[PDB]
């Protein structure tokens, strides 16, 4: 009793989830941050 | 009417207003209110809420009083100045144009641009929404050209535009 078979498929998957998302969330969060503020940013005229 | 316009003739000035003849105000103020019997406070608020010629010289006054102390974020383009203190003036035929209240009383006339088109005044510093409403009616009128209206004289060139506080 010794079966053995190899059809595993391995890829590198754990890699791009840590190193690429973060960078991309971070410089989605910049983005909408920035604009934000363009758009704010003395819209209102505090009279008095 | 009188004991008012009484300050510009101490200074020879009221013929601007229209001198002493204080019936032509009355005339108005009458045709305003449809010839009623009697004035009251509010109706007489509504009738110089709308620039009076022989009365200029109370609002203006109080709105120089209120632009002795503003500095805005821009530049003049003729003396360079570096902000502009008091009063505000942009241009509506150009980008990026404005200039100081000394430079446009007396006239610095640069070489290229003339002063005989309709400007825009700001006491209080500006805000986003008037920066971009500005760039708006500038290209608007970028495509409303062949002088539609024109105003070479001075003739009185005292209500400019309105900045309603
Ligand atoms: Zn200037």
């Amino acid at each position: 009793e010794v079966p053995d078979r190899d059809p595993e498929k391995s890829s590198e998957d754990d890699v791009y989830l840590h190193t690429v998302i973060p960078a991309v969330v971070v410089a989605a969060i910049l983005l909408i941050a920035g604009i934000i503020a363009m758009i704010c940013y003395r819209k209102k005229r505090k009279g008095k | 009417l009188h004991d008012s316009i009484q300050i510009p003739r101490q200074l020879g000035e009221v013929a601007s207003f229209g001198g002493s003849n204080i019936e032509p105000s009355v005339r108005s103020c009458f045709q305003f209110a449809n010839n009623k019997p009697e004035i009251e406070a509010a109706l007489f608020l509504d009738w110089m809420r709308l620039e009076p010629q022989s009365m200029v010289w109370l609002p203006v006054l109080h709105r120089v009083a209120a632009a002795e102390t503003a500095k805005h974020q821009a530049k003049c383009n003729i003396c360079k100045e570096c902000p502009i203190i008091g009063f505000r003036y942009r241009s509506l035929k150009h980008f990026n144009y404005d200039i100081c209240q000394s430079c446009f009383f007396s006239g610095r006339v640069a070489k290229g641009h003339k002063m005989h088109y309709p400007m825009v005044e700001y006491c209080t510093p500006t805000t986003s929404g008037e920066d971009v409403r500005d760039f708006a009616k500038v290209l608007k009128n970028k495509f409303r050209t062949k002088r539609y209206f024109a105003k070479h004289p001075r003739m009185g060139y005292l209500p400019v535009q309105t900045v309603l506080e």
